[PDB]
């Protein structure tokens, strides 16, 4: 179908959406760690704003507890617990 | 709760072959490491290797990459070690035992173990035991005798579970014929051995013998 | 692979008494060693990772120190059920390996065994053999004496003896010695003794009884 | 806390809402402000199950958006634009 | 069906003010530019500016800047042109007129016109009309005389709006007295001269004029 | 500002003709030039836009070229509803200006106006005013020429002609005169007339009538 003008500058709009992230880009410092997931699904801001001088940025955040495997090679596989940043509410401020 | 429970052991020839189990339970079995450990009779503890349960990918100390082999059933929870070419060094207990959850950083200790399971590289055959009452004559002392079986372990226990404080059941000696022997002993108020039965519960797995010998004081024909 | 050694490799103190053992790597760790607990028939018991994490669930009397290649675990106060053997482990590189043991024996006040002594069964004399069995029951320290006569005819080299592990609540000793005669050799002798020789005792005691009499 | 097998399941090469910038995907509508200047496409996106694989669209379709456009001091009007889809991803190595 | 309906015109006096009104339907009137051009009477076209109807920011060619407001009341999607300081040569036809929806790329053509409203800058006063009849197988002629009106227009329709075949509504014409006049007649077969009635429709808003005149034999 | 210039500034054709119209522009304007259609008394309606691009319900006899300053309209076959004014327009850069517009009228047969005269009311004599009508109906071409006799004295200075635009579906003209005199002069005199000159006429045409009868 067509998506209606109204319906995808609503849907677009700055908000928090489902973002996979990089569990090594979060934590750059676990460079002996294999991960399984390698990456995990959080809430981070995305969409756009009215116009081009304002960018979406987070204006509360939260943390999420997931398990993660990690396997050090020939060593050991487990799982734990990881916390990883959230973002609950964004905002359209000027960069 | 969380076991693992292993099964195999046994007598196996000088030269032979057999594979052993450890089935897991109360927890996920993919998401943690298995390693295989073994200590021999008296002896330390030797780390054998461990298995990626998720992957499959095993992993082994040097000396035992030739003769030993891991493997999985996932289905089944199950992890195998598979030892030929054995010879008397291999006699031991074997245990699995699995890696643990992580909080902070990674630290490759062992969490839960498995109960073990006695492998001994002999081909001395399989031999069931005597068990004889060792009857009472205040604190009175009674036992059962275990003799003459192959090979290790027996079990006993009184009454079932029922009884267990007072309880000596003595290590296993090895006679001259090679064969085993021990006592298992109790010691109980003088004035209960009329009223209260003492039933002594004897399993050798390796044979199939599952013995009760009741023991109770010895009527004699005469008095010193 | 890393070499362990432990000392020292046994050990004796009284309840109460701090007990430490010390482990030394051929090489360098840094804090990736741990502390294991084995009582007899039991699978190991982790008590401690990473040097000094408690392990949940063991009491806090345990705790270690150390890093690079020297390492102590500490007992603050030695009760009777720690009783064992402890084991440390490194997992700085595969192969894990471990430290040879230490036996930790708990000392304890001097007391005497109680002695009994067991006629062979009659099922047992049938099949053609007799044994006699002496039970030392709840003694300290371990070192006993036992001594079999026949008719008063000193006994050797038909016997053995099985002492028990150290008891986990009274840290005691048990011991039972068998002797082993042919049904031939039982009936041509009356009287069966053992005469147990212990520091609990002043004099040995004897216990004996006579072939067919209670 | 959210379980391993759920969070390896979510995590998963597969086509995801993802908020794509309009003039990246029509680089010659050089003299325009869009609004909205981004729409929510399913693209693929997620893990893969070792670091040589990535995750890549196998099978594509197109969605039509009304997008309005604007030439400042010129005009404004909306009409319609089409933008690719992921329908099915796969994990291919690099 | 998009439409745009335009109002607020007629009289106004030199050096004074007036506001236009452009009423859309039929479509979303947020999403589409507004334009405004003007054709003064008998002449050319003349693009006014536009405004940007999300927004609310104008655009003024720059001739009108000075004079010229646009404005908005998107609730009422309504567009507004206020005027002030009018001179005689701001007497003309204001349209209003939307931009297209776009197919590609953008083309700033006019898509959908209003019907226009005149502005008359004048100080003279308006004049309402006298409706006189030009009463009449042949055919006959017939018609009515619309006579001394100001200022433009007058509308002119035969049996409201049902007859429209053979009409002539002529060009007003502008009388020495400064006052319009006009006629529209319309040819029928004289047959129907006994069957039918003719009323011709006459309307004049600038001095709310309505009359309705029977032309008979 | 752009200025666009458009010729020529009017023309007549034939129903069937290829007709020509171009469009100059002070400076490049690329391709952003459109053309629009406005017939009498209506908004313009777009033809054209973007030089060549046809509107749909736009007859496809319509079309358009050009580039940079020069731009033509051609209409492949006019029709006689094809009457209208035509208006090129640049998008290049505001403001937007159009051209001054060329007028299209279509030749036709010479076809002689019918005549009718009307006397005035008795309604409008009430009020003091005698207005005489004159309809020269659905005629080609549009040139017409019309005199007012009175008691057979030529008239002059005291009347007014219209003419409506081209009709749409048969190009004819209609004309009307009026002769304005007071109620006093016109109760002073017995015969009115107006007598018609076309060029489908061979002799003048005159229609009359008698005061009060």
């Amino acid at each position: 179908e067509v998506v209606k003008f109204m319906d995808v500058y609503q849907r677009s709009y700055c908000h928090p959406i489902e973002t996979l992230v990089d569990i090594f880009q979060e934590y750059p410092d676990e460079i002996e760690y294999i991960f399984k997931p390698s990456c995990v699904p959080l809430m981070r801001c995305g969409g756009c704003c009215n116009d081009e001088g304002l960018e979406c940025v987070p204006t509360e955040e939260s943390n999420i507890t997931m398990q993660i495997m990690r396997i050090k090679p020939h060593q050991g596989q487990h799982i734990g617990e990881m916390s990883f940043l959230q973002h609950n509410k964004c905002e359209c401020r000027p960069k | 709760e969380v076991q693992l429970v292993e099964s195999g052991g046994g007598l196996v020839q000088p030269g032979g072959s057999l594979r052993l189990s450890c089935a897991a339970s109360g927890y996920d079995f993919d998401n943690y490491g298995m390693n295989w450990v073994r200590q021999a009779p008296g002896k330390g503890l030797e780390w054998v290797g461990w298995i990626n349960t998720y992957t499959g990918e095993p992993t082994y100390a040097a000396d035992f990459k030739r003769r030993f082999t891991f493997s999985l059933d996932t289905s089944k929870s199950t992890a195998y070690l598979q030892m030929n070419s054995l010879r008397a060094e291999d006699t031991a207990v074997y245990y699995c035992a699995k890696y643990p959850h992580y909080y902070g950083s990674s630290h490759w200790y062992f969490d839960v173990w498995g109960q073990g399971t006695l492998v001994t590289v002999s081909s001395a055959s399989t031999k069931g035991p005597s068990v004889f009452p060792l009857a009472p004559s205040g604190t009175a002392a009674l036992g059962c005798l275990v003799k003459d079986y192959f090979p290790e372990p027996v079990t006993v226990s009184w009454n079932s579970g029922a009884l267990t404080s007072g309880v000596h059941t003595f290590p296993a000696v090895l006679q001259s014929s090679g064969l085993y022997s021990l006592s298992s002993v109790v010691t109980v108020p003088s004035s209960s051995l009329g009223t209260q039965t003492y039933i002594c519960n004897v399993n050798h797995k390796p044979s199939n013998t599952k013995v009760d010998k009741k023991v109770e004081p010895k009527s004699c024909d005469k008095t010193h | 692979d890393i070499q362990m050694t432990q000392s020292p490799s046994s050990l004796s103190a009284s309840v109460g008494d701090r007990v430490t053992i010390t482990c030394s790597a051929s090489q360098d760790i840094s804090n990736y060693l741990n502390w294991y607990q084995q009582k007899p028939g039991k699978a190991p018991k982790v008590l401690i990772y990473f040097t000094d994490d408690l392990h949940s669930g063991v009491p806090s009397r345990f705790s270690g120190s150390g890093s690079g290649t020297d390492f102590t675990l500490t007992i603050s106060s030695l009760q009777p059920e720690d009783f064992a053997t402890y084991y440390c482990q490194q997992y700085s590189t595969v192969p894990w390996t471990f430290g040879q043991g230490t036996k930790v024996e708990i000392k304890r006040t001097v007391a005497a065994p109680s002695v009994f002594i067991f006629p062979p069964s009659d099922e047992q004399l049938k099949s053609g053999t007799a044994s006699v069995v002496c039970l030392l029951n709840n003694f300290y320290p371990r070192e006993a004496k036992v001594q079999w006569k026949v008719d008063n005819a000193l006994q050797s080299g038909n016997s053995q003896e099985s002492v028990t592990e150290q008891d986990s609540k009274d840290s005691t000793y048990s011991l039972s010695s068998t002797l082993t005669l042919s049904k031939a050799d039982y009936e041509k002798h009356k009287v069966y003794a053992c005469e147990v020789t212990h520091q609990g005792l002043s004099s040995p005691v004897t216990k004996s009884f006579n072939r067919g009499e209670c």
